[PDB]
């Protein structure tokens, strides 16, 4: 009533390269010949932007390498030549009967060769210090593919539980992503250390790469 | 020209109501086939809930099923979404959306920019801006990176331009992570030319809405 389930759920593929995405709704979602199934595209922070009605055709201003096929039960989403600019979740939705719904959403990454991480250190502001807790944050710039390992070290003693990172969506402009670690400690805890370093793993990098810095250069 | 742009998001008590507008520009309300709700929690999945057809027809999914009122004010040009008796399963980005005169009419090609909608007991907070400043620890090629972090604030979301919205190339803004505080912490980035450290001026502008918390920070 009615429920759409696309697969994959996740799927990354090479510039160029033909992708799929499959639509089954738990009944029929047709009528006087036409299929009422539709495809959406998301882009992170935004709306929801239409891409194929009534299963085959093209909203206007939509590249021409976007189709839709399928009836019945069975839909396919196509992108003929995966560009850049592709990278987001794709939704099916039928607008067959009201609770008009959507499939689960597939998630399209584009892959990309290797690139290593450029990694960037940044000390607690003093304007923070003074509120009693310093928060050091490293930066792991444009990099593929999106796994990446970051260990901080505070005099070399491993941190654990201490820190959140956050990773961006892919770039288009180079099918990248960036990352951000804070770690957060105490003032007490920071003014009692020197060496504050930040080591990365990556599988661009032949070995980690540590970025470090010594309070009293902070 | 059709622009849809909302207004009524933010913090809402549990068992509280919220209302939503879709204020309609470049078009008129009446003109419309459908307008729509649509709602996408943060995990994500989208939800149709409510439409009014021009001629004033209501539907609303059953899954929320008498607790939302969509409505509209032709003088106005604007239609809203009322629901109370809120629940935690009810925070999602909110999205109105016109339907069409043809195929099937319940496909959206249109759509406005989205609000969200957190549902807590906890309260607003504003953030600290911190600089996040350049470094020959931040410089390693001949580029270097600056930004700002935004923490300590509740709920989400908070938005961050660099210089105004004049500097877009080379910015990374991440997404805000949850702090064991229960508080929000975001950082956003700009790569930039280091030998333009001395001489170009680099202000991140910082807006939390939620606690009319805005700031300019200089790094």
């Amino acid at each position: 009533d009615i429920q759409l389930t696309q697969s994959p759920s996740s799927l990354s593929a090479s510039v160029g390269d033909r992708v799929t995405i499959t639509c089954r709704a738990s009944q029929s979602v047709d009528y006087d010949g036409d299929s009422y199934m539709n495809w959406y595209q998301q882009k992170p922070g935004k709306a929801p932007k239409l891409l194929i009605y009534a299963a085959s055709y093209l909203e206007s201003g939509v590249p021409s390498r976007f189709s839709g096929s399928g009836s019945g039960t069975d839909f396919t989403l196509t992108i003929s030549s995966l560009q850049p600019e592709d990278f987001a979740t794709y939704y099916c939705q039928q607008s067959h009967e009201d609770p008009y719904t959507f499939g689960q959403g597939t998630k399209v990454e584009i892959k990309r060769t290797v690139a290593a991480p450029s990694v960037f250190i940044f000390p607690p502001s003093d304007e923070q210090l003074k509120s009693g807790t310093a928060s050091v944050v490293c930066l792991l710039n444009n990099f593929y593919p999106r796994e990446a390992k970051v260990q901080w070290k505070v005099d070399n003693a491993l941190q654990s539980g201490n820190s959140q990172e956050s990773v961006t969506e892919q770039d288009s402009k180079d099918s990248t992503y960036s990352l951000s670690s804070t770690l957060t400690l105490s003032k007490a805890d920071y003014e009692k250390h020197k060496v504050y370093a930040c080591e990365v793993t990556h599988q661009g990098l032949s070995s980690p790469v540590t970025k470090s810095f010594n309070r009293g250069e902070c | 020209e059709v622009q849809l742009v909302e207004s009524g998001g933010g913090l809402v008590q549990p068992g509280g109501s919220l209302r939503l507008s879709c204020a309609v520009s470049g078009y008129s309300i009446t003109s419309g086939y459908s307008w729509n709700w649509i709602r996408q929690a943060p995990g994500k999945g989208l939800e149709w809930v409510a439409s009014i057809t021009y001629d004033g027809s209501t539907n609303y999914n059953p899954s929320v099923k008498g607790r939302i009122t969509i409505s509209r004010d032709d003088s106005k040009n604007t239609f809203y979404l009322q629901m109370n008796s809120l629940r935690a399963e009810d925070t999602a980005v909110y999205y109105c959306a016109r339907g069409s005169h043809y195929f099937g009419h319940w496909h959206f090609a249109v759509w406005g920019q989205g609000t969200l909608v957190t549902v807590s007991s906890a309260s607003t907070k504003g953030p600290s801006v911190f600089p996040l400043a350049p470094s020959s620890k931040s410089t390693s090629g001949g580029t270097a990176a600056l930004g700002c972090l935004v923490k300590d604030y509740f709920p989400e979301p908070v938005t961050v331009s660099w210089n105004s919205g004049a500097l877009t190339s080379g910015v990374h803004t991440f997404p805000a992570v949850l702090q064991s505080s229960g508080l929000y912490s975001l950082s956003s980035v700009v790569t930039v030319p280091s030998s333009s450290l001395g001489t170009q001026t680099y202000i991140c502008n910082v807006n939390h809405k939620p606690s009319n918390t805005k700031v300019d920070k200089k790094v």
